[PDB]
RNA sequence: CCAAGUCUGGGCUAAGUGGUAAAGGAUGUGGCGCCGCGAAGACAGCCAGGAGGUUGGCUUAGAAGCAGCCAUCCUUUAAAG
């Protein structure tokens, strides 16, 4: 949303209330402008996991934001981002959520818990074509069970620019099963 | 009394000012909060 | 920055002792965590217990996680006196670097372990971080 | 205008009785007689009495039907609770017998209606330990 | 005291801090962003009911929010604790 500059001037910049951040695209880059106060708000938002884009002169408004970056530093406030756009028909590295509910089974009756070393998802379906927000929970929890890629299940787009087995989200002792 | 450490007793005893000084108060022997 | 004899000469190979990793429970957003910023030789002990302790008060889902871990460690009295002094080992731990991805409180809406954890800054010894992560803890 | 929680088929004791009605401006004799009238006939078990006087210095009013929570233990064949309730769940039963037994308990129910019926059913269930499946 | 502007400009101190110290606290004070609203006329004063199936399970000799281990739901209605 907006973000400007492109000369050559990091320091200052990396400083005061504008964050440096490259416009970087497929074939073409371009000095680092944005600032230091919309990274907030939209990335607040949910930054490679939604997508949106800025008018900079109207020049292009396309998608693809982030794919990369850092509020590195200590004390966690970031600082010289990343960004690349797409309006191409090729849109794969894509990494969007999936959320489950609660459903009651080593919860809410046994107390027995789940990690979930997944949530995310990087797959690749249909470029320019993703639910911001995915939800698949099969249910099952409790004793020494576990869920991982495999079994999954995948709705429309077919990627999976992932593999089978492996953490999915299982459920442990939160003391014992 | 625990002149270090204070921090709010009953759902009430309050926390008021003497001599820049943060002395526990509240409608309780149980709380003569002071520092 | 002193550091131990070798990984395998003086006292490098072990399980430094201490009591594992994982705690609480799940959750894919919410943030729910602690860190640092203090510089040092992360008492072991001190360390395994505080973190433990943290699991005292609460019991299930809270990241309970914590990414901590020492691994060598100092030496001193044994021997003649004060001179050519040998080494007696003792008190294994990690370098905090001057901060960083402490142990996380992650989970949906759980502040009931935030607290917690909370009650696990309280101890520790460096000071200690309170914070949230990616989106902040709901 | 007192509340007391008087035995069955002992209407003359001294210690509870006494202090606790005499210095309200009651008799202590004539209350006690009254009650080996009513009390009799269920005899054993400690009923629970109201008393409220007036301006006269008399009078017994309201006492008591029974239990209403052993009745409902002979049917079932669960005594008491199995252990901590969403913890332990054992005991599910059905749709169609939870259907009938709020239909008699209507007076002291929340509304006459078919659908608030059912509803506080619901809320005493899982907070002791009888799931419906 | 001892030579040299009780210079001018605009902030911040109400403790003599300055004139040694840490963990650790607290509507101190001054400057920045958030959630709810004041004509569904808003937080703190004041009038009132201060709702019912809630008086569920371990322990009951007593949980029946106001011993503590597990629940955390339904409601006829001015809403719900």
């Amino acid at each position: 949303m907006e973000l400007t500059a492109k000369p050559r001037t990091p320091k200052q910049k990396l400083d005061e209330s504008m964050i440096a951040a490259v416009a970087y695209n497929k074939e073409n880059n371009v000095s680092f402008a944005l600032d230091r106060k919309a990274f907030d708000r939209a990335f607040r938002q949910q930054s490679t996991t939604g997508l949106f884009d800025i008018t900079v002169e109207g020049g292009e408004t396309f998608p693809a934001l982030v794919k990369a970056v850092q509020m590195d530093k200590r004390k966690r406030a970031p600082i010289h981002v990343d960004f690349y756009m797409v309006t191409y028909g090729e849109p794969v590295e894509v990494s969007v959520p999936v959320h489950t509910t609660g459903r009651s089974q080593g919860e809410v009756q046994g107390g027995l818990v789940d990690i979930v070393v997944h949530n995310l998802q990087i797959v690749a379906p249909g470029p320019r074509r993703i639910p911001q927000e995915l939800v698949v929970d099969v249910t099952k929890m409790n004793i020494g069970d576990h869920i991982t890629a495999g079994d999954i299940k995948l709705p429309e787009g077919c990627t999976l620019a992932a593999d089978p087995e492996l953490t999915v989200v299982s459920v442990l002792p939160p003391r014992l099963t | 009394k625990v002149r270090s450490s204070v921090k709010k007793m009953c759902d009430n005893c309050k926390v008021v000012r003497r001599h820049g000084r943060v002395l526990v108060i509240c409608s309780n022997v149980k709380h003569k909060q002071r520092q | 920055s002193i550091k131990p004899t070798r990984r395998e000469y003086i006292s490098g190979i072990p399980g430094k002792g201490i009591a594992q990793f994982k705690m609480g429970n799940n959750t894919y957003p919410a943030q729910v965590e602690n860190v640092v910023e203090k510089p040092v030789q992360i008492r072991h002990n001190a360390l395994e217990a505080a973190r433990n302790a943290a699991n005292r008060f609460v019991q299930n889902s809270g990241k309970f996680r914590i990414r901590k871990f020492p691994f060598h460690v100092i030496r001193e009295q044994d021997g003649d006196g004060m001179r050519a002094p040998f080494g007696k080992s003792v008190g294994t731990a990690a370098r905090s670097h001057g901060a960083n991805h402490d142990f996380i409180a992650w989970v949906n809406p759980d502040p009931a372990v935030e607290f917690a954890w909370r009650r696990a800054y309280m101890k520790v010894t460096p000071t200690v971080n309170i914070d949230s992560s990616p989106a902040g803890n709901a | 205008q007192i509340k007391l929680q008087l035995p069955a088929g002992k209407a003359t004791p001294a210690p509870p009785v006494g202090p606790a009605l005499g210095q309200h401006g009651v008799n202590i004799m004539e209350f006690c007689k009254r009650f080996n009238a009513e009390t009799a006939d269920k005899a054993g078990m400690i009923l629970p009495v109201v008393i409220t006087v007036y301006e006269d210095k008399s009078f017994t009013f309201i006492i008591k039907t029974p239990p209403a929570s052993f009745l409902l233990k002979k049917a079932a064949g669960i005594e008491k609770g199995s252990s901590e309730p969403k913890r332990k769940i054992v005991g599910k039963v059905t749709r169609k017998q939870i259907e009938e037994i709020a239909k008699t308990k209507m007076p002291d129910l929340n509304a006459n209606s078919l659908e608030a019926a059912m509803k506080i059913i619901e809320g005493t269930a899982k907070s002791m330990g009888i799931e419906v499946v």
